[PDB]
């Protein structure tokens, strides 16, 4: 605290320059006042010094070693980080990969139904690959016009 | 995998940092 150490200080040489001038004036508790403050004023100057000596070599070590773990610290987690980003789109890739693997081999088609949708599919076109059968082309679902929509489903069933 | 090492390297790298 140097307020505190300046402002004792500073009424220790206001006490003795009051007490010089009546000393002059002239030809006591005054004086023994002056000299117990100017005394406590060197006591606490000497005290505040060291302490702030003390402080400024702790607080230099401390930050300097504070300094030193911080960067330490944040390299790591930097690199750390990105080589958890790394694995993790990694192992995304490779958990993408398996659940493609896996509806591969779980999912299949069942030969005697694909067998009996040819056999009941070889009357009409309607489920049956044409030639010149591409995305969008006269090759349908339904197996007649007039079949499914005027057929059962629209006559018997409507 | 074999980039584990690598980070491995970067332990190494804090022991480097540390001085």
């Amino acid at each position: 605290t140097r307020e505190r150490l300046l402002s004792a200080l500073e009424d220790l040489e206001v006490l003795s320059r009051e007490l010089i001038e009546m000393l002059a004036i002239s030809r006591e508790n005054q004086v023994l006042e002056l000299l117990i403050h100017r005394d406590g004023d060197f006591q606490e100057l000497m005290k505040l010094a060291l302490n702030q000596g003390k402080v400024h070599h702790e607080m230099q070590a401390l930050e300097k070693e504070v300094e030193k773990r911080d960067s330490d610290i944040q390299q790591l987690q930097k690199q750390l980080k990105e080589a958890e980003q790394i694995l993790a789109t990694a192992v995304y890739q490779a958990k993408e990969k398996l659940k493609s693997i896996e509806k591969a081999r779980k999912g299949a088609i069942s030969s005697e139904e694909i067998i009996k949708y040819a056999h009941r599919i070889s009357a009409s076109n309607a489920v049956c690959a044409p030639l010149t059968w591409v995305p969008g082309d006269p090759r349908r679902p339904y197996p007649t016009d007039l079949e499914m929509r005027s057929g059962l489903l629209g006559q018997m069933n409507n | 995998l074999e980039r584990v090492i690598e980070m491995i390297q970067n332990c190494l790298a804090s022991l480097p940092d540390d001085l």
